[PDB]
């Protein structure tokens, strides 16, 4: 289902939006997940932590 | 998503096959119905004929 609707929306526009994410640590980033020879994460998924 | 994919593919499938029905019926009946009208004139002048 969420591949469908996606596919039929046809447009990736994403719009950066921002929330109150006050007391957690933001940008959280795995050795699972290299960019540039950094660790990193999915660009659109903000992963918190202590 | 994927269950309103299927219900709406099985209406449009469904609204093709009976407009394509519908299109043909009237053809066919309308070239014989023609096809007969004519046929009767040309008996009746046979049979003048005859």
């Amino acid at each position: 289902s969420l591949r469908s609707l996606v596919a039929s929306s046809g447009t990736l526009e994403f719009n950066n939006e921002s929330f109150n994410w006050t007391g957690v640590t933001q940008n959280g980033t795995s050795s699972a997940c290299i960019r540039r020879s950094n660790n990193s994460f999915f660009s659109r998924l903000n992963w918190l932590t202590h | 998503g994927r269950i309103q994919d299927l219900e709406k593919y099985v209406e449009d499938t469904k609204i093709d096959l009976w407009s394509y029905n519908a299109e043909l019926l009237v053809a066919l009946e309308n070239q014989h119905t023609i096809d007969l009208t004519d046929s009767e004139m040309n008996k009746l002048f046979e049979k003048t004929k005859k």
